[PDB]
């Protein structure tokens, strides 16, 4: 049905789908599965891929890597798969000196008391944060942290009891996500009619790829090979256009595809994606999104403060960044790369801009 | 196999036998006392009424050490026998003190009454 | 065309006018002005090495806007104008040429940004003392006050009892 | 002072912050109004609580767009009423993080009720009470260059996730808020800033939810390793009640960009997806909630 099938690709434009949402434990058994990628469920049209459930323990089975604990919240009951974790490589006691006492003591009580807050029995009050999974038609939760509750009074159980209704009015109830939905309604989807158009067509579904499958450096020739990258190139626009050689098609063909190819990857390199590190590999190509070691030695400009200012100028600029990573890791360094790996670290919080081309960590 | 979830019930849906003998239930009450020999006893609760008895099983599921007068749930089935009536078979059995019962019936009447708007 | 001092880039000419804070000699052919916009420079700001350091101007605040100051280079013509100008003149300066340093002396890298006027008004070198009147420089003032309240730097005069207004 | 008007030492400038008073907003936007020397000293009756009718502002707005008014020869004030006898204990809203993602109509100052995820990065320092640079055991690197003597004060910067079941945010806590943060004694807390006095500097970073220290920092010291564990332990990573600001002054001045994708991966199946810039939130104190756990 039209509204309660799967929107886009259940984009994260819902804020639920970063939280631990707060579901009943009967809910989470009234859940359906997305069809178009399964993994993550659905709840009133908002998607859910993660949760935090309350309850009690009721039933234990212990194997190697994980315990297995059947967790009631009066509404349902759950299994809920929980990883083990030892305390390998703890410190050894010595009569040390008052700092490294402290230290060392403080460390033992930490790790004595998480274990005191994560051993745990039957018929204790318990909370998971995890995700769903479902297999042999069982659904179960996967524990990313659990902990024992201690309640002498049931309060906390009570407030959970009261709460849970009206964020449920509040939020899970709301039929919406209601987005700009911006739909093209595959307007020129069958032909672009432009080789430009096509072009950058090309370079939308080849960083689409790029990243999908987290390729961190190619050959051209091993993108232009993808099935589907292929069955995007093939369109009739640039077939016709090559077609004038007649008795060489197949030639003019796909010399032109590997043009289009390289068009395509030379828009994603004006636009900072892909780079040519010094190789003599002529269409090799490296994304920055996976040179760890480039991010790293960018933020030794400022995490590590820059070196060459006299007075303690809080951060850097962008174009004296530039010179500096250009004279300490490479000259041909682009600015749009260079622009491209500050945005990332950025959406990584690794830094953030004070002004206009200005930042720090 | 997981057990039927034990639905939070008040010891007067008991009283009434409205919840189905047999059926998994969750009740809360003032241990009337502790009869150890028969591991039989009593769970007290009123609710602008005179105090109803709660009988519930205890032989093995916990040997707690509380005492009289102290407030407990207890979560389980209940099954009938011809003399003692319908008797929780309790899964859990705990204590708890200082619980204001009040607000907890009135959480309750919320998390049924948003069950019941729940198409 | 207008462009500030935080705008400039490693080798140009431009005009980056500006309010003088001081003056000196530097050589037979050469002079200084020392001279801010109020806008923060891209690069550490250059500055010059020169044969007596008692500048002209009110050095006892000039030196608390550190960052923020630049020091010109002018070299021939146009030194005999440099030495008459009054201390915090708003000042506008020709073909103003724009040089970044990437190496220090000890050949160690360092960057930072030079400014010079060389001899002769070829390509239109020059400076001209700006009145009052244009809202170029009220628009100077205006950006130099701006820069002075939502200044957010660390503040100066830390023996704080020192004031006493206009005792 | 006086960089171009000749007003030297005209008494010290002074700032106000104003609350607004409009029917346009359900919020009021506050506000920075800079009464520069000439006009200086200020009319009777500005004070704190008192309601003032400002007129003839210079609206102005600073490189950094930040919208802030100052006095022009055109201003004019006029106090409506005075200050209260009493001040009114008014408590802060309570909002589900989800209601800032709408945008406008929304707080700028507010509480929830959400849940530490994990911490990203965590500074301490003692740095010279004259002068802001790093200060070890009192050894002052700036002493003589306007310093005049040597002594030291501790300074604590730490970032949290915070998600409350409906959204998740990025919280910026800092200095005497850490503290609550992490959730030492004050005992505690000052223990362990007087020990790492020492080195006078520790640094942290993590990869990540329960993941291992980043190369920022080292396996080697026992400081970093107590420090690690705690910050990846239900010591820490526990349920609270927030009270924050959110980062960018009530305005809406704000520069804007569409969605950004990433590309999740998820039961091992690659979900690229547009999602939202994430809440970055200031926080204003830390406190437990029903001592729950
Ligand atoms: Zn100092």
């Amino acid at each position: 049905r039209c509204e309660e099938e799967t929107p886009s690709l259940l984009w994260g434009l819902d804020p639920v789908f970063l939280a631990f949402a707060k579901l009943y434990i009967r809910d989470i058994l009234d859940m359906k599965e997305s069809r178009q990628v399964p993994g993550v469920f659905l709840y009133n049209g908002h998607p859910i891929k993660q949760v935090d459930v309350l309850g009690t323990v009721i039933g234990v089975r212990e194997r190697d890597a994980f315990y297995s604990y059947g967790v009631d919240d009066s509404t349902g009951v759950i299994n809920c798969i929980c990883w083990k974790k030892l305390n390998t490589e703890s410190v050894s006691a010595a009569p040390s000196a008052a700092r490294e006492l402290s230290l060392t003591s403080q460390l033992k009580k930490l790790q004595e008391t998480i274990e005191q807050k994560t051993k745990i029995e039957i018929g204790d009050t318990i909370r998971v944060r995890g995700s769903i999974r479902t297999y042999r038609e069982e659904r179960e939760i996967h524990a990313t942290t659990y902990y024992k509750v201690d309640d002498p009074v049931w309060n906390i159980q009570i407030a959970r009891m009261l709460e849970l209704p009206t964020i449920y009015r509040k939020v899970y109830d709301q039929p919406f996500h209601s987005s700009a939905l911006e739909k093209e309604e595959a307007l020129s989807n069958p032909g672009a009619l432009d080789l430009p158009s096509l072009t950058s067509l090309l370079s939308e579904k080849a960083k689409e790829f790029l990243m999908e499958n987290r390729v961190q450096s190619f050959y051209q020739q091993e993108l232009e090979m993808v099935e589907s990258l292929l069955s995007l190139a093939n369109q009739p626009v640039i077939h016709s256009a090559s077609s004038d050689q007649v008795n060489f098609k197949k030639d003019t063909t796909s010399k032109a595809i590997h043009s289009i190819f390289k068009n395509a990857i030379q828009l994603l390199q004006e636009k900072g994606l892909v780079f040519q590190k010094d190789d003599g590999f002529d269409n090799l190509y490296y994304v920055t999104r996976e040179d760890k070691d480039l991010h790293r030695k960018i933020h030794r400009i400022i995490q590590q403060d820059c070196q060459k200012p006299n007075h303690m100028e809080k951060g850097c600029h962008f174009l004296h960044i530039l010179a500096c990573a250009r004279l300490s890791i490479r000259p041909g360094l682009s600015e749009a790369v260079l622009q491209q790996v500050l945005e990332l670290l950025e959406d990584q919080s690794d830094i953030v801009s004070t002004m206009e081309h200005y930042y720090t960590a | 196999m997981l057990p039927k979830p034990g639905t939070y019930y008040l010891p007067w849906e008991v009283s009434a036998g409205q919840v189905p003998d047999g059926s998994t239930l969750r009740t809360f009450g003032r241990l009337c006392l502790y009869d150890m020999i028969q591991s039989r006893v009593t769970l007290m609760a009123q609710h602008g009424s005179d105090q109803h008895q709660v009988l519930v099983c205890t032989k093995l599921v916990e040997p707690f050490h509380a005492q009289v007068g102290s407030l407990y749930i207890v979560l389980g089935e209940l099954q009938h026998q011809q003399d003692r009536g319908s008797v929780v078979k309790a899964r859990v059995l705990t204590c708890v003190e200082g619980m204001n019962l009040p607000l907890l019936e009135q959480a309750i009447r919320e998390q049924r009454l948003y069950k019941q708007e729940r198409g | 065309t207008l462009l500030k001092l935080c705008d400039v880039q490693p080798m140009q000419y431009f005009d980056l006018t500006c309010q003088l804070l001081g003056k000196a000699e530097v050589d037979g052919a050469s002079f200084l002005l020392k001279v801010w916009d109020g806008t923060r420079t891209p690069f550490p700001s250059w500055r010059v090495l020169i044969q007596d350091l008692v500048l002209e101007g009110d050095l006892s605040h000039i030196h608390r806007l550190q960052n923020l100051t630049i020091d010109i280079l002018v070299y021939d013509n146009h030194v005999h104008v440099a030495r008459s100008l009054k201390v915090g003149s708003f000042l506008r300066i020709y073909s103003l040429h724009t040089k970044l340093q990437s190496m220090n002396s000890e050949n160690q890298t360092m960057l930072s940004l030079e400014f010079h006027l060389h001899g002769g008004t070829s390509y239109g070198r020059g400076i001209r003392v700006l009145p009052e009147s244009n809202s170029d420089v009220d628009q100077l003032k205006k950006d130099l006050e701006s820069a002075n309240l939502t200044a957010n730097q660390h503040s100066d005069v830390i023996c704080q009892s020192e004031p006493d207004d206009s005792f | 002072w006086m960089k171009l008007g000749n007003t030297g030492a005209m008494r010290r400038c002074v700032k106000l912050t104003v609350a607004l008073e409009t029917a346009e907003c359900e919020f009021p936007p506050h506000l920075d109004v800079y009464i520069e020397d000439p006009h200086l000293p200020p009319s009777l009756g500005l004070l704190p609580g008192a309601r003032v009718h400002f007129s003839q502002l210079e609206k102005r707005v600073s490189r950094s767009h930040n919208v802030y008014c100052c006095f022009r020869s055109s201003t004019y004030v006029q106090v409506l009423s005075f200050p209260p006898e009493t001040t009114i204990s008014i408590p802060l809203p309570h909002i589900y993080l989800a209601e800032l993602l709408q945008g406008g109509q929304s707080p700028f100052q507010a509480t929830a009720s959400c849940h530490i995820v994990s911490v990203f990065s965590l500074q301490l320092f003692w740095v010279c009470a004259y002068c802001t640079s790093i200060c070890r055991q009192g050894k002052c690197t700036r002493l003589g260059s306007t310093c005049p003597t040597q002594t030291a004060i501790s300074q604590a910067i730490i970032r949290l996730l915070v998600e409350d079941g409906t959204a998740e945010a990025v919280v910026t806590c800092r200095n005497h808020h850490v503290a609550a943060a992490l959730g030492l004694c004050p005992r505690e807390w000052a223990s362990l800033l007087d020990f790492v006095q020492v080195p006078g500097r520790v640094v942290l970073q993590f990869a990540g939810p329960g993941a291992q220290l980043e190369s920022s920092a080292r396996v080697d010291e026992p400081m970093t390793m107590f420090l690690w564990t705690l910050c990846t332990s239900p010591s820490v990573l526990r349920p609270i009640v927030l009270s924050f600001e959110l980062e960018r002054k009530p305005s809406k001045i704000v520069p804007l960009e569409p969605p950004r994708l990433q590309r999740f991966q998820c039961g091992e199946l690659p979900f690229l997806t547009h999602v939202n810039p994430r809440l970055r939130l200031s926080c204003l104190s830390i406190r437990e909630s029903e001592y729950s756990s």
